[PDB]
């Protein structure tokens, strides 16, 4: 019945002056009573916010006195409690059926990257009502989906100027323009116009040939109209989405021996093995980051020709993402089933518990410390980097270990009374995950884009 | 565990859509693609990580495709498959194939325009991309490429005539050198470094020399009916496996006797393959759906004890119609492997 607590937080807009100091003393209080104390008219005056509490870097799932009986520590000690916004669980909402596997998902929102990029210029500046969801299929077809899950627009087919084979990745670079890439080695830039009645049109603006190999990954900059790609040739591409400024194509990569065909500006091969992911730096748009099966994450300078830094990891890397200090922190999805959090400057921690390859990542739109990943094991998992344990002995190495906060399964499989997930990824494989405020859309082998939100 | 890492532990990708057993697996020289021959007579090429099938062809209306093997050169992208008596050379449609690489492969196969007869196949086959049909006298079990990809040998067990055939892709030339083998030839392998050759019968494995044309060595594994074998990249060791459930490591530095004998299997061992590309791993495939993954290390110094320990047993293949795992191949760089079982599936392990 007497225990000292002290409140600290990393949360940007929730902070206590002066009141951090003082004693909570039923001593049997679950996280609930504490979340109530913070919400108090006296403390944060917010009053409903669910708060989770981290001691030592671990969540408190019991009462206080139980925690400090079972560990040790019924020392009258002052437990230092980090408090964080408790995750609002992304439960299942909708599913958009496809004919073949869903390789890629992107979300056009008012606050999504293409959405903020839009309102600058050219600019639809998409209204809070109508959000659009892009899906790329092994069909060879892009589909612009309604928020309510109907198909507004469908890409042309092969003939008529569309993709000649499966599409590996696609994204919104603005509300007018969107970009795709695939097994046909092209990178295609599309105009998307929409009518009064809800129906779309996707007209190819540009066919871009630099690559010999599948173009596996694509990232976009809507401000500078730049695209960059990662391909199985072990090479990272850099392109202008604008027809205006482009070089002329290689012509020995073209369908020989209407729509405009242009080449890359600054196509480089920096990798021994296929290049799985390439992304822009959030702060600086002339700096890019590469990841390949050659185990390397490379800091790359797009202004000059090539690589300013190389960082090598234990296992081949299938994916990369940046988390916003003046500069990012990378999540690297591995074929080794875990995610390594990498600091590119001259291996902080490791997220564990995926059962298969980790092929897609995306940061929370809400806070810096949260991340969602997606994986060939049929699930997308939500991590909080503020949740960290000193590494376990087996396979643990340096203490990095962080387990998932929430687990998102396929409603394809989950709706069945079945017990354990299918071996490998069979039928459930998750190829793409994007996390927006609508939130957590998941493409994959089950031919469905899946919507999870609270 | 320990220093024995890494190795395949779990199966990360399942390869489906063959009907009836899958007879063969060969990974693309660049490591981005899988090739599977079927009992349904289809050769197919699949995206390695995802398990999406990007290409397929049916060579013969009714026959099984026993062996598929890539031309071990990264500048070509040429696949060889064996259906019955015929060995087909083809160029699968893949993202890897540009018009330059296509024209290059076509230039290699078309260059060069009876123990064997080299013929252009039916129109329907180049319509689907198969440029060559090479016919030998009796059915082909095994195919092996020489490391620079100009020569390839086909082994046909039944017919003594064509049993071991060495083909030259430049001159379109089938030959039956070192003609009569004293045995029933299961399969054959070229040497990783020096111009040597290997021919395994059910008896024993015999290492020849090509244009000196002489028998160099003969190693006797001392087991019933050798099922298969594979040569260490170092060249100074190899591994044999049999229908006796036993695996035999042969050190050719020391003796014709097997250096080590290993019983990990309930039923016959139908395939054995080393990891070529420098990792201390090899594996055997069994008629129980298990793979047995071993660590073994050809010593840094010549004439030293190879250290061999089993690291992991991979289950999850289904024993179907009396048979287990029928084939194995390894990724070129990474410690991943792919197996061909009778499930009608191929499976990726990491
Ligand atoms: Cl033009
Ligand atoms: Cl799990
Ligand atoms: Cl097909
Ligand atoms: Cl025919
Ligand atoms: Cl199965």
């Amino acid at each position: 019945a007497q225990v000292k607590v002290i409140f600290t937080t990393t949360e940007p807009d929730l902070e206590l002056p002066e009141s951090k100091r003082q004693l909570l003393v039923p001593a049997d209080i679950r996280r609930y009573g504490l979340s109530r104390i913070l919400n108090s008219e006296s403390m944060l005056d917010t009053g409903s916010i669910p708060f989770d509490f981290l001691i030592n870097g671990s969540f408190l799932r019991s009462s206080l006195e139980d925690y400090l009986t079972s560990n040790g520590l019924s020392l009258e000690t002052t437990l230092t409690l980090q408090y964080v916004r408790s995750l609002i669980p992304p439960v299942y909402e909708a599913s958009f059926e496809h004919d073949d596997w869903v390789s890629a998902v992107d979300v056009l929102s008012a606050t999504s990257p293409a959405g903020r990029w839009s309102s600058a210029a050219s600019s639809a500046a998409v209204q809070p009502g109508q959000e659009r969801v892009l899906s790329a299929s092994y069909d060879g077809l892009l589909r612009i989906w309604n928020a309510s899950g109907s198909v507004i627009a469908t890409s042309p087919s092969g003939s008529h100027g569309g993709h000649t084979a499966s599409i590996k990745a696609a994204k919104f670079l603005t509300s007018d323009r969107l970009a795709s890439a695939g097994m046909d080695r092209t990178v295609r830039v599309w105009k998307y116009t929409e009518s009064d009645h809800f129906t779309g049109e996707l007209k190819p603006t540009l066919e871009l040939y630099g690559h010999t190999g599948s173009v596996d990954w694509l990232d976009v900059d809507g401000h500078s109209k730049h695209i960059l790609t990662a391909s199985a040739d072990g090479a990272i591409g850099f392109w202008s989405a604008s027809k205006a400024s482009a070089p002329e194509p290689d012509a020995s990569l073209l369908p020989g021996a209407s729509t405009a065909q242009r080449g890359p500006l600054g196509l480089w091969s920096i990798h021994t093995a296929p290049a799985t992911a390439a992304i822009f730096d959030p702060r600086d748009r002339t700096v890019a980051y590469s990841a390949s099966q050659d185990h390397t994450v490379r800091t790359l300078d797009l202004t000059t020709g090539q690589v300013v830094s190389t960082l090598t990891l234990t296992h081949p890397l299938l994916s990369l993402s940046a988390l916003t200090t003046t500069s990012p922190l990378l999540a690297a999805g591995t074929s080794a089933r875990h995610i390594t959090m990498v600091d590119p400057r001259a291996s902080v921690m490791t997220l564990r518990g995926h059962a298969n390859k980790v092929v897609s990542l995306s940061p929370s739109p809400e806070n810096e410390y949260s991340l969602v990943s997606g994986s060939h094991d049929g699930t997308c998992r939500v991590w909080d980097l503020r949740s960290v344990r000193p590494a376990t002995k087996e396979e643990g190495s340096l203490g990095g270990v962080s387990e998932p906060v929430y687990v998102i399964e396929r409603e394809s499989w989950a709706s069945k009374g079945k017990k354990k997930r299918p071996v490998a990824g069979d039928g459930c494989k998750v190829f793409s995950v994007v996390w927006d405020k609508l939130g957590i859309f998941s493409g994959g082998e089950d031919k469905k884009v899946q919507v999870n939100r609270g | 565990p320990d220093e024995l890492k890494p190795f395949p532990t779990v199966q990360q990708t399942i390869f489906r859509g063959h009907e009836g057993r899958v007879r063969s697996v060969a990974i693309d020289p660049t490591g981005v693609a899988l090739a599977t021959g079927g009992d349904d007579g289809t050769v197919r090429v699949w995206e390695l990580l995802t398990g999406e099938q990007v290409w397929s062809v049916k060579l013969n209306g009714d026959e099984a495709v026993n062996t598929v093997r890539w031309r071990p050169t990264k500048d070509t992208f040429i696949l060889a498959a064996a259906a019955g008596e015929d060995i087909f050379l083809m160029i699968p449609t893949h993202p890897s194939v540009t018009p330059a690489l296509d024209q290059a492969s076509r230039d290699i196969l078309n260059a060069g325009f009876p123990p064997g007869k080299w013929a252009r196949p039916g129109t329907r086959l180049e319509d689907e991309g198969v440029l060559l049909r090479i016919t030998v006298r009796s059915t082909i079990k095994a195919i092996s490429w020489h490391r620079r990809g100009d020569h390839f040998a086909t082994v046909s067990p039944s017919g003594q005539r064509s049993s071991v055939a060495i083909h030259t892709l430049s001159k379109h030339l089938t030959q039956i050198p070192f003609r009569k083998l004293n045995g029933l030839a299961q399969t054959a392998s070229f040497h990783p470094l020096r111009p040597l050759f290997f021919v395994a019968t059910q008896r024993s494995i015999r290492c020849y020399d090509l244009q000196k044309l002489e028998l160099v060595k003969i190693v006797q594994p001392g087991a019933k009916w050798i099922s298969s074998f594979d040569v260490h990249p170092g060249g100074d060791n190899l591994v044999v496996g049999s229908y006796d459930k036993r695996l035999l490591w042969h050190d050719l530095d020391l003796s014709n006797r097997p250096y080590k004998t290993m019983r990990f299997h309930t039923e016959a061992i139908r395939a054995v393959r080393f990891h070529k590309g420098g990792l201390p791993l090899f594996a055997d495939a069994s008629d129980d759906g298990s793979l047995q993954i071993f660590h073994g290390k050809v010593p840094n110094d010549q004439l030293e004890n190879p250290t061999i320990v089993p690291v992991k047993m991979l289950k999850g293949h289904k024993v179907v119609n009396k048979l287990g795992v029928l084939d194995i191949d390894w990724h070129p760089r990474e410690p991943w492997c792919v197996s061909a079982g009778a499930d009608g599936t191929a499976r990726l392990w990491m």
